[PDB]
Protein backbone atom coordinates (compact mmCIF):
# COMPACT_ATOMS: atom_id res chain seq x y z
CA UNK A 1 0.00 0.00 0.00
CA UNK A 2 1.55 3.44 -1.53
CA UNK A 3 0.18 5.95 1.20
CA UNK A 4 0.03 9.72 0.06
CA UNK A 5 -0.65 12.31 2.85
CA UNK A 6 -1.37 15.62 1.91
CA UNK A 7 -1.62 19.40 3.41
CA UNK A 8 -1.75 23.08 1.76
CA UNK A 9 -0.91 25.76 3.94
CA UNK A 10 -1.27 29.42 2.86
CA UNK A 11 2.21 30.94 3.34
CA UNK A 12 3.79 34.40 2.64
CA UNK A 13 7.79 33.35 3.67
CA UNK A 14 9.54 34.29 0.57
CA UNK A 15 12.66 31.74 0.80
CA UNK A 16 12.79 29.12 3.13
CA UNK A 17 10.54 26.47 4.96
CA UNK A 18 8.11 27.83 7.72
CA UNK A 19 7.95 27.43 11.07
CA UNK A 20 5.14 25.90 12.62
CA UNK A 21 3.00 22.76 12.40
CA UNK A 22 0.67 21.23 10.18
CA UNK A 23 -0.59 17.99 10.48
CA UNK A 24 -0.82 15.90 7.07
CA UNK A 25 -4.17 14.54 6.41
CA UNK A 26 -4.03 10.92 4.40
CA UNK A 27 -5.29 11.90 0.92
CA UNK A 28 -4.58 8.54 -1.28
CA UNK A 29 -4.17 4.79 0.25
CA UNK A 30 -3.03 3.49 -2.79
CA UNK A 31 -3.02 -0.39 -4.11
CA UNK A 32 0.23 -1.23 -6.24
CA UNK A 33 2.11 -4.38 -4.67
CA UNK A 34 5.09 -3.05 -6.19
CA UNK A 35 8.65 -2.37 -5.36
CA UNK A 36 9.55 0.80 -5.17
CA UNK A 37 13.22 2.05 -4.22
CA UNK A 38 13.71 4.99 -6.77
CA UNK A 39 12.51 8.07 -6.90
CA UNK A 40 12.05 11.42 -9.46
CA UNK A 41 9.56 14.59 -9.30
CA UNK A 42 8.32 16.17 -12.95
CA UNK A 43 8.69 20.15 -13.49
CA UNK A 44 7.14 22.14 -16.27
CA UNK A 45 8.95 24.20 -18.49
CA UNK A 46 7.83 27.59 -19.72
CA UNK A 47 7.56 28.23 -23.22
CA UNK A 48 8.06 31.63 -25.36
CA UNK B 1 -15.62 -5.13 13.93
CA UNK B 2 -17.97 -7.30 16.60
CA UNK B 3 -19.23 -5.32 19.66
CA UNK B 4 -22.19 -4.70 21.92
CA UNK B 5 -23.33 -0.62 22.88
CA UNK B 6 -25.99 1.65 22.38
CA UNK B 7 -26.02 3.80 18.71
CA UNK B 8 -26.84 7.16 19.63
CA UNK B 9 -26.48 10.63 18.03
CA UNK B 10 -22.67 12.32 18.34
CA UNK B 11 -21.24 15.89 17.55
CA UNK B 12 -18.03 14.81 16.64
CA UNK B 13 -16.42 16.39 13.51
CA UNK B 14 -14.66 13.58 12.22
CA UNK B 15 -12.13 14.06 9.47
CA UNK B 16 -13.43 12.58 5.48
CA UNK B 17 -10.56 10.21 6.18
CA UNK B 18 -11.91 9.05 9.70
CA UNK B 19 -13.80 6.45 10.26
CA UNK B 20 -14.30 5.39 13.59
CA UNK B 21 -13.50 7.17 16.96
CA UNK B 22 -11.00 5.83 20.72
CA UNK B 23 -11.68 7.65 23.95
CA UNK B 24 -9.38 7.91 26.47
CA UNK B 25 -8.67 4.68 27.34
CA UNK B 26 -8.78 3.66 23.92
CA UNK B 27 -11.98 1.85 23.57
CA UNK B 28 -13.78 2.49 20.60
CA UNK B 29 -16.58 5.20 20.98
CA UNK B 30 -18.09 5.51 17.61
CA UNK B 31 -18.17 4.59 13.92
CA UNK B 32 -19.25 5.70 10.53
CA UNK B 33 -22.08 3.40 8.83
CA UNK B 34 -21.31 2.18 5.42
CA UNK B 35 -23.83 2.91 2.95
CA UNK B 36 -24.89 5.99 4.60
CA UNK B 37 -21.85 7.36 5.72
CA UNK B 38 -23.77 8.94 9.23
CA UNK B 39 -21.49 9.12 12.57
CA UNK B 40 -23.08 7.19 15.01
CA UNK B 41 -21.17 7.05 18.74
CA UNK B 42 -21.37 4.09 20.62
CA UNK B 43 -21.67 4.10 24.49
CA UNK B 44 -21.40 0.59 26.61
CA UNK B 45 -24.49 -0.77 27.17
CA UNK B 46 -25.20 -0.71 31.07
CA UNK B 47 -23.72 -3.11 33.85
CA UNK B 48 -23.28 -2.97 37.71
CA UNK B 49 -22.88 -4.94 40.68
CA UNK B 50 -26.36 -6.63 42.22
C1 LIG C 1 -23.39 2.52 -0.92
O1 LIG C 1 -22.17 2.78 -0.20
C2 LIG C 1 -21.40 3.86 -0.74
C3 LIG C 1 -20.12 3.93 0.06
O2 LIG C 1 -19.84 2.69 0.70
C4 LIG C 1 -22.21 5.15 -0.69
O3 LIG C 1 -21.47 6.20 -1.30
C5 LIG C 1 -23.55 4.98 -1.40
O4 LIG C 1 -24.35 6.13 -1.21
C6 LIG C 1 -24.29 3.75 -0.86
N1 LIG C 1 -25.52 3.53 -1.61
C7 LIG C 1 -26.68 3.20 -1.02
C8 LIG C 1 -27.84 3.01 -1.94
O5 LIG C 1 -26.77 3.05 0.19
Amino acid sequence: YFKIYSKHTPINLVRDLPQGFSALEPLVDLPIGINITRFQTLLALHRS
Amino acid sequence: LTGTGVLTESNKKFLPFQQFGRDIDDTTDAVRDPQTLEILDITPCSFGGV
